[PDB]
Formats: structure tokens, C-alpha cells, sequence
RNA sequence: AGAAGCACCGGCCAACUACGUGCCAGCAGCCGCGGUAAUACGUAGGGUGCGAGCGUUGUCCGGAAUUACUGGGCGUAAAGA
RNA sequence: GCAAGGCUAAAACUCAAAGGAAUUGACGGGGGCCCGCACAAGCGGCGGAGCAUGUGGAUUAAUUCGAUGCAACGCGAAGAACCUUACCUGGGUUUGACAUGCACAGGACGCGUCUAGAGAUAGGCGUUCCCUUGUGGCCUGUGUGCAGGUGGUGCAUGGCUGUCGUCAGCUCGUGUCGUGAGAUGUUGGGUUAAGUCCCGCAACGAGCGCAACCCUUGUCUCAUGUUGCCAGCACGUAAUGGUGGGGACUCGUGAGAGACUGCCGGGGUCAACUCGGAGGAAGGUGGGGAUGACGUCAAGUCAUCAUGCCCCUUAUGUCCAGGGCUUCACACAUGCUACAAUGGCCGGUACAAAGGGCUGCGAUGCCGCGAGGUUAAGCGAAUCCUUAAAAGCCGGUCUCAGUUCGGAUCGGGGUCUGCAACUCGACCCCGUGAAGUCGGAGUCGCUAGUAAUCGCAGAUCAGCAACGCUGCGGUGAAUACGUUCC
């Protein structure tokens, strides 16, 4: 997104409760992973590089 | 599409009538 | 569809009655996936019957579906500027179906408390001929009668 | 576009993940780093032609491969920016790192670095219906190139409005899962904009 | 989500699977501790004493 | 030592980049240009063709085998009453 | 010439064309063959009600921006109380929250306290380890190139995506025909889900496509035995494989086998193939998924990211407190609950699958009607928790009613999270008990473990408007004669 809003995604504010979680890689703000510290398009294009472990396709 | 060439012709052909039945009498026929 | 028919679905005999026609009226009862309520309904119909009937109730069921099966139906058809229908006659796999989805269809709105007595009324009435689809039998019939004369477009 | 990943879908099945470890709990903040080395060895270090990079990370020591076009000006001379990118990776990881720059055995056969000679003769500006053709007679003067596509979009000399063409030859069955298919693409940098480059080539069924 | 933008209806899945394996050796000697710790495990195995 | 200017530079047609303008100003023979990146408008630079001349107009011939004697055509293109 | 009008026959003006043949497509209320829940036969819905959500409009200080037939509208947004936030009011700031180049100067910083809505401003403590010995580390102060931009242009763009459409087509090299555009190959007779294949032919071949290789489900063999299993033994405390124990079985998951028109009968140039059978768990592609050819829409995205040009620098940058993105005479779109007896309620009683768990799952016991509260065992998990799945069966009550339907609505009282619950969270108890009695024109989905119906789980997430989205399983249908019509 912003540079300003992705520093303050990275610093410490106040009242923990204010603190979210961005993209890693390019700091987006919506639909950003946990497990993955990852939003979905950023996610995406990753895992089909194979640049993250343990993931693949599927099909049942 | 040789038919719009004589399509051309009768429009003209047919406004010409339609003028001359216009004017079959004293609006042309002094004239 | 465009590749023939589609084959048909094999019905097992009911272990209450030696007979298929319960196994297929009951799933035609069915709605939303109680078998087990509308398998208890048809049971219950047929033995709340026999007291009042005498005679086996399946006996009775079929002497109902005799009366109610169709013949002839009113199939529709456009052809030119206006449209109307067409006589065809109905093979007897459908008909029974047609049938006894009548008997349904208007069991669900007959006039008692609950459709266990409803259906067994409607099959004592419609094995001596005096019910609603029994009525509907020979109002269709007589509706295709009146256009037989368009019989001449079968398709 | 309509074309997914041809890497992504024969992840597992032909081709190999690029980062191989194992994680619960700290794979996030593993991730983190990662994507972090890949900004740091694909900034400034351009000129290098990189193909590839391989992670490894097994209980505290972290073994980074690369396979690099020319593994000349990283080294320098005898450890002169190999140890420099190990520092300021050092500063970044806190963390010992097995750092091997090792090669690649043919950068002509090899796509993701088919795509930026493309790319960095696009920016000298010259012309990429001369481009395309030299990557496919260099593309098939290896023994074992059964097929490559080659695909530029973009203005491509100054027009106003963008086009995509691309050329090929032999087979190249990208809807094939038993077909060795290696992918690349890069943007190209120039005076008008961004143009992209991607690459498939073909390289047998499976060995 | 496939799109960067307004398409909900194209979608992509990805999985993860983690393989779960035990031996469970019975007898213990003393001269084979040294033995199992000094083991070059592969890069993506992990390894538990119980 | 007293003595050079004119026209043009998208194709015909020989001769190109930049800045100012942004369907406006405007250019133009033709077909077209200019609606935010103009080799086509204004300016600058460069260049080309000329040069005491260079351009615009008008007139006529040529190209026009598009009045055909040289030297044309008429089933469907204009043209068999 | 009776007339109708005929014959002869201009110019002004205006345009850069008008025309003729042929080619490729596209289209036709042209013809033929065919396919698709396209129709047809059914099942269940929407349009009616209330609510949730998005959108048009409106209003406001802002109601951020994008998406606008299908293919925008439960879309970007897989979580707007702060944050997210791009919006507005205001309090500040302004080499900045952040990155690097050039000059003069030496602690940055951290605890705790005061005021201030907070941003921050101030007392004062702790204070430069490092030869700030010019050299090392960092930092502020003063500047100076900047940084920054969710500011414009998706009609300058890359990347990603939708869509026709998973429709079976799209092409290419050599050769030939034609002045040429082009044609043939790719037409003709069969056949297939398929440019799938056989026979002919100025065609000969190849490629992207279809297919298969991949995953999941459907059977069997070998090894395998913990946290999984219990057939023959022993133990069984409370009978909870609880224990010893065993490889029988399941199951787990590795390697495999099997399905390939393979074999027989009939038809067909003996071809492609086709109908029917034997064996087989599965038969002609077993089912589903992943898969989107050349391209189309100047389709979407400059707001994931990157980006060519254009634009601000005491402001479009930037910090903070509030409010807004959640408003409301209306309109549209997608959904959940209903309008009941195939049901309402009471009680008893069975049968799962897939996932989640350390910032955690909370077993038991106790308190509270309940949400919940407390002690605390065990569990990074085939171990323990989630967990009782719900629909289902049995018995009883209710008896067709705006009800023992519906659960919006309101008052009161609360729990939990979160500094904080009014704008604007979810859940619980009591009483209150609206619209709604099956919804017009019109319109949608669905061919089998499907529709329908019932719960369960997850991502995002402290909490959640979770009825949204993606998944898992229980019960479980009726119809398809057929291509006249859409
Ligand atoms: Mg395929
Ligand atoms: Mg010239
Ligand atoms: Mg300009
Ligand atoms: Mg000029
Ligand atoms: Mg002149
Ligand atoms: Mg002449
Ligand atoms: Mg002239
Ligand atoms: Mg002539
Ligand atoms: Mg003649
Ligand atoms: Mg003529
Ligand atoms: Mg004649
Ligand atoms: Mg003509
Ligand atoms: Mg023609
Ligand atoms: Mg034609
Ligand atoms: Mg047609
Ligand atoms: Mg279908
Ligand atoms: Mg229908
Ligand atoms: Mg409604
Ligand atoms: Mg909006
Ligand atoms: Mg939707
Ligand atoms: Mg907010
Ligand atoms: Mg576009
Ligand atoms: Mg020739
Ligand atoms: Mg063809
Ligand atoms: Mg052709
Ligand atoms: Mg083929
Ligand atoms: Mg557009
Ligand atoms: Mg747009
Ligand atoms: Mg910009
Ligand atoms: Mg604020
Ligand atoms: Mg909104
Ligand atoms: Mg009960
Ligand atoms: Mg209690
Ligand atoms: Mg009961
Ligand atoms: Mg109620
Ligand atoms: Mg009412
Ligand atoms: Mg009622
Ligand atoms: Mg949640
Ligand atoms: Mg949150
Ligand atoms: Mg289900
Ligand atoms: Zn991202």
C-alpha cells in the first residue's frame, strides 16, 4: 500500500488490540494469511514459483 | 450489387412523377 | 435428452406387500428425503384400509389404479398462428406415475386433519370411483376427446 | 492471462519446490527472511544474470544456492562480493550462512535468463524481431531442445497502442503434465515503458 | 482468489501435507546415542527424541 | 576589406529532433494532422533545395492512352438504338 | 401526342468517389447434420414479507475509490468500534513514519513522573561501550539532492483475471492452383464427447488444441503395526482393547496389479467403428477435479505489485483524537427465517465425514436456568480436547388456529472479547409477540448419491453483524417418449 502505513504496520502502536498484519511482500491489507504472513495474490504467484514450501495444487 | 444503381434511378424517376402529378394543371400546365 | 432415453431406475419389491407399486407410490409420497415417514404413511394407509375394505389392500390399490390410470393425454403444440393441443396416447409406465402423482398432488389438499387418513380415504374412494382425480380422469379425457381432431400431428 | 504457471502445475510432479524445509511455527517468520534474500540478491546484482535460487534451512544453519549466468563478477576478485552479499545477508538473517554460488551448466537452454537477454537488448533498444530470432537459433543449438515458445508483449518500439506476438517451433505441450516444460518471464525495462518477456522451453518427456 | 480485482467466481486451491512416520527402536546400548546424534538427516526431515 | 537571402523538411519529395499549444490555435495540393508525449500547428536547433533570387496565385500544356489519327472502349464496370 | 407523357437535351452546384468481378469472414425471420438443464417431463425456488449484504439514487462534513448486460451488484472486501482508511472536522507537523548522496556539530536512547483528547510538549534519573585521538557505530540538530503519493491516465503499459468456452477449433512449413485477395492441405463417405479415427482425393507432413500422462473416489496383492485393530488365549477393577498379548480383520499409507474394445456373437471395404454378451468391484472416457488453443471484448485492475508520461512539496506528504466509509421518503441484485400437522413441543434413544488446537484445546468436579465462572488432569496431537453431530426411531401432548406457526420488535437484566460495545460486536434469560396463511407480470437452479433438506469445519478473525465464501458428511428423490418449438 502505503510506505508510511506499512512502517506502521511493522512498528509496535499502542493498545495491542490496534495491531494488524499486512502482506510480506507487498503490503497489502486485505486478505493477508497467518500462517503465511502472505495476502492471496502474493500467495499466489509464490506458491506457483515454488519459492514456498510444501505446496502444490489439487483435485478430489 | 448492381440493383442499388437502378434503385437510384427509380427513386428519382418516381419523384419526377410524383412532381408532374403534382402539378398536372394551371401549376404547370400554363407553364 | 438428445442421445435416446435415459435408463430407468430398478424399484425393489416392499417386504410388507410382495409388490412393487407400494415401493414406487411411496417414493412418489417422498419430499426432502423421509423414507422412513412416508414408507409408515403408505403402511399405515393400506392397514388403517383392510378394516373397512376386507378385501387385501394392495388388491384395493390396484382396483384404484385401474380407474385412475390415464389413456390418452392433451400434449401441446404450436404450428401455425395459434396454438393448441394434441391427442397422444400415454404408455403405461408414465401413466401409472401420472397417476398416482395425482393422487398426491390432490391427497395434499383434501379435507381431513393429517395425510395418513387423507391418502386412505382417497384409495378407498378412487377403488369405488367417486374421487377428485377419479374426476380429473374423465375431465382430461374428455378435454383430449374434444381435440382429437388435431390427432393428425403426432410429431 | 489465461495461461497459469506451467512451474505451478508441475510442482510435484516434474519440477522440485525452489525452498526445501520443514516448519510449524516459524515457517512465517522463515518466510519473511526469505522473501527478503530473493529482494536482496535480485537488487543491484542485475548484470550477474540469475537463474535460479535454492534455500535450505535445517536447525539453525542456512545454506542459500544460486545458479547464476556468469559466476564472474559475484566472486569478483577471489571474494570480493561474494563475501560483501554475505555480509549484508549476514545483517539481514542473523544468522550463519552457507552461501553457494555454483552455475548454470548452459545460460542459453535456460529460461528465466533466455528472458532478460532478451530484456536487456530491448532496453539497448534494438530489434526484437532480431531478438526473438537469435533466442530461437540459440535455443535450438543444444542437444536436448525439443521445442521453445518465446512470447513479447508491450509497445515494442515506441507504438502508442501494445501488442503480443510471439513465435515457436518444434512441440511445446503445455497442457501435457508428463512434458518437461521450463518457464521464465521478466519485464523488460525501457524508455516507454514495461514489456514482457516469457519463455517456454520444451525439454523431453521426463529422464 | 485468481484476479487481482472484482472476479469472485475463479478461484485457485493450494494444500499442504505433512507425512507423519515413527520406528520406535526397542533395545538401547549406550555406544549408539553418539550414533543416532550424529546423523546427516536430509534438509526437509525433522527429527524427535521421546 | 562594401555586398545573402528565399523556400521547404509524414508520402509524392530531396531533406528531423527538441520545446510551446492540445479538435484550440491552426496546416494542407492530395489522404489527412492536431482531443497530453505532434518527424504534419508556433518557436529553436539542424538539414535540404535553390540563390539575387526563393515562394503563393492565376493561366496553358504535360502527366491524362481521362476524346484514344498515332493511341481507348460498349455481356456484367459508362456505353448496342 | 387528346391526355398520360414520349423524343431531343443542358448548366449552375456538389463529392472523391461512384462502380464491376472475385476472396475471406460475419450474418439470414436460408437449407442440411449435430450438440448443450436449450426446450420438453418433473422437483424446488425468486419476483410477495421481514432481515443480512452489495449497488443506483439521495443526503451529509465526509458518506473513500474501483466494479455497471450476460461476463457489475454476499464483487475488490478471507472480518470498517480504534486500526484497516485511501474520507471529513480539528489539534500539530513538515528532509518527515521510511531509504540513500553532500556539509558543519556529538549520545542516540530507555525507566518513571506532570500537562495535554492523544499526537506530543516538559522536570529529572540512568548516559557515547567504542582510543567522537582525524580513522570505527549510530544518532539527532542545521540544511542541501530527496523520500513520499490509494493523485490522473487499464484509451500509453507489463503482470494477473474474467468472457465466448473446456466450445473443438486455430494454424504452420513444402508443393500446387490463381494476375491477386486467397485457395488446397482443413473438401467427400462413414465414426466419435472431440480436426477422435478409417477409406478416397494436389496434396505431403507438422504444431497449438481434443485425448492421455496428474490428483481424488470405486476393487485386489505384498510389506506395515503406533496414538490404529481385536479373530484365538489370559486379565478385565467400573467391563471405556483398560492390560498382557496376537498379524486374523479393519484402518493408516507405501509399492503395485486391474479396464486395455482385452475375448466371443452380429453388422460394416476385412476399416474407423457399432449393438450385445463371458469374466470382472468397476465397460466402453467408471465418476469428479486440475486443465481455458489462436484470439474477441481499446473487457477489469495505474487501489496487490511494477510502470511510460502528467501533477503537490508549510501539501494531494505526514502523526494523532473524534466522526464517516454502517445514514434513508425510495429502486434493483444475491441470500437466511418463515407463512406449518410431510408439523409444534416434551422425553427417551442411535448412525458420520472432513478439519482445528501453545497468544492455545479446556477432560472432570462444583456454582449459576443460560450465556458463562472457577480448580485443574491430559494434548503440539490416529493419543486429549473440539464431540453430543443434526435430520432419524420410539412414546406422549398439541388438533388446523395468525395457533403449543412464525421470531421480527421492544423493555429490563446480563456474559465474553476488546483500554474502550452510543454512533457500530457477538452470545444468554424473562416478559412483550409485528409482517408473513405459499407471493402478479416475469424469472432461476437442477439429470443421481443430483435437486432438496440437515447439521459440522475452516480461512479472514481479540470479538464479530458467518444468513457471505470455501469445504465435509446424514437422509434422499420424481422425470427425460423426443427435437416441433425457445
Ligand atoms: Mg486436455
Ligand atoms: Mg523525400
Ligand atoms: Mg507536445
Ligand atoms: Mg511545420
Ligand atoms: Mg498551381
Ligand atoms: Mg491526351
Ligand atoms: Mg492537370
Ligand atoms: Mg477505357
Ligand atoms: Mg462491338
Ligand atoms: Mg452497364
Ligand atoms: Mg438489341
Ligand atoms: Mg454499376
Ligand atoms: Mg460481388
Ligand atoms: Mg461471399
Ligand atoms: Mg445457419
Ligand atoms: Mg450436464
Ligand atoms: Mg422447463
Ligand atoms: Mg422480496
Ligand atoms: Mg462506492
Ligand atoms: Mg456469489
Ligand atoms: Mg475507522
Ligand atoms: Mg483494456
Ligand atoms: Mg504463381
Ligand atoms: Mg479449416
Ligand atoms: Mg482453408
Ligand atoms: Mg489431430
Ligand atoms: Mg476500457
Ligand atoms: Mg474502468
Ligand atoms: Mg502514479
Ligand atoms: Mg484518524
Ligand atoms: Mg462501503
Ligand atoms: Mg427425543
Ligand atoms: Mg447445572
Ligand atoms: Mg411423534
Ligand atoms: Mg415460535
Ligand atoms: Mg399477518
Ligand atoms: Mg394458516
Ligand atoms: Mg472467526
Ligand atoms: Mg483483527
Ligand atoms: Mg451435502
Ligand atoms: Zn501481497
Amino acid at each position: 500500500a502505503k510506505k508510511a502505513l506499512v512502517n506502521k504496520a511493522a512498528g509496535k502502536p499502542r493498545f495491542a488490540v490496534r495491531a494488524y498484519t499486512r502482506c510480506s511482500k507487498c503490503g497489502r491489507p486485505r486478505a493477508v494469511y497467518r500462517k503465511f504472513g502472505l495476502c492471496r495474490i502474493c500467495l499466489r504467484e509464490m506458491a506457483h514459483a515454488g519459492e514456498l514450501p510444501g505446496v502444490q495444487k489439487s483435485s478430489w | 450489387g448492381s440493383v442499388i444503381k437502378k434503385r437510384r434511378k427509380r427513386m428519382s424517376k418516381k419523384k419526377h412523377r410524383k412532381l408532374l402529378r403534382r402539378t398536372r394543371v394551371q401549376r404547370r400546365k400554363l407553364g | 435428452p438428445r442421445k435416446g432415453p435415459a435408463p430407468k431406475r430398478p424399484l425393489v419389491n416392499d417386504p410388507v406387500y410382495g409388490s412393487q407399486l407400494v415401493t414406487q407410490l411411496v417414493n412418489k409420497v417422498l419430499l426432502k428425503g423421509k423414507k422412513s415417514l412416508a414408507e409408515r404413511i403408505v403402511y399405515g394407509a393400506l392397514e388403517q384400509a383392510r378394516d373397512k375394505t376386507g378385501t387385501d389392500p394392495v388388491i384395493t390399490l390396484k382396483r384404484a389404479l385401474d380407474n385412475v390410470k390415464p389413456a390418452l393425454e392433451v400434449r401441446s403444440r404450436r404450428v401455425g398462428g395459434a396454438t393448441y393441443q394434441v391427442p397422444v396416447e400415454v404408455r403405461p409406465d408414465r401413466s401409472t406415475t401420472l397417476a398416482l402423482r395425482w393422487l398426491v398432488g390432490y391427497s395434499r389438499q383434501r379435507r381431513e386433519k393429517t395425510m395418513i387418513e387423507r391418502l386412505a380415504n382417497e384409495i378407498l374412494d378412487a377403488s369405488n370411483g367417486l374421487g377428485a382425480s377419479v374426476k380429473r380422469r374423465e375431465d382430461t379425457h374428455k378435454m383430449a376427446e374434444a381435440n382429437r381432431a388435431f390427432a393428425h400431428y403426432r410429431w | 492471462g489465461q495461461k497459469i504457471n506451467p512451474h505451478g502445475f508441475r510442482l510435484g510432479i516434474t519440477t522440485d519446490w525452489k525452498s526445501r524445509w520443514y516448519a510449524d511455527k516459524q515457517y512465517a517468520e522463515y518466510v519473511k527472511e526469505d522473501v527478503a534474500i530473493r529482494r536482496l540478491l535480485s537488487s543491484g546484482l542485475e548484470r550477474a544474470g540469475i537463474a535460479d535460487v535454492e534455500i535450505e534451512r535445517t536447525r539453525d544453519r542456512v545454506r542459500v544456492d544460486i545458479h547464476t549466468a556468469r559466476p564472474g563478477i559475484v566472486i569478483g576478485r577471489r571474494g570480493t562480493e561474494a563475501d560483501r552479499i554475505r555480509a549484508d545477508l549476514e545483517k539481514l538473517t542473523g544468522k550463519q550462512v552457507q552461501l553457494n554460488i555454483l552455475e548454470v551448466k548452459n545460460p542459453e537452454s535456460q529460461a528465466q535468463l533466455v528472458a532478460q537477454g532478451v530484456a536487456e537488448q530491448l532496453s539497448n533498444r534494438v530489434a526484437f524481431r532480431r531478438a526473438m530470432r537469435k533466442a530461437i537459433q540459440s535455443a535450438m543449438r543444444q542437444p536436448n531442445v525439443k521445442g521453445i515458445r518465446v512470447q513479447c508483449s508491450g509497445r515494442l518500439g515506441g507504438a502508442e497502442m501494445s501488442r503480443s506476438e510471439f513465435y515457436r517451433e518444434g512441440r511445446v505441450p503445455l497442457h501435457t503434465l508428463r512434458a518437461d516444460i521450463d518457464y521464465g518471464l521478466y519485464e523488460a525495462k525501457t524508455t516507454f515503458g514495461r514489456i514482457g518477456v516469457k519463455v517456454w522451453i520444451y525439454k523431453g518427456d521426463i529422464v | 482468489i485468481r484476479s487481482p480485482h472484482k472476479y469472485k467466481d475463479s478461484r485457485e486451491h493450494f494444500e499442504m501435507r505433512t507425512h507423519k512416520r515413527l520406528i520406535d527402536i526397542i533395545d538401547p546400548t549406550p555406544k549408539t546415542v553418539d550414533a543416532l546424534m550424529r546423523i546427516d538427516l536430509p534438509a526437509s526431515v525433522d527429527v524427535n527424541i521421546q
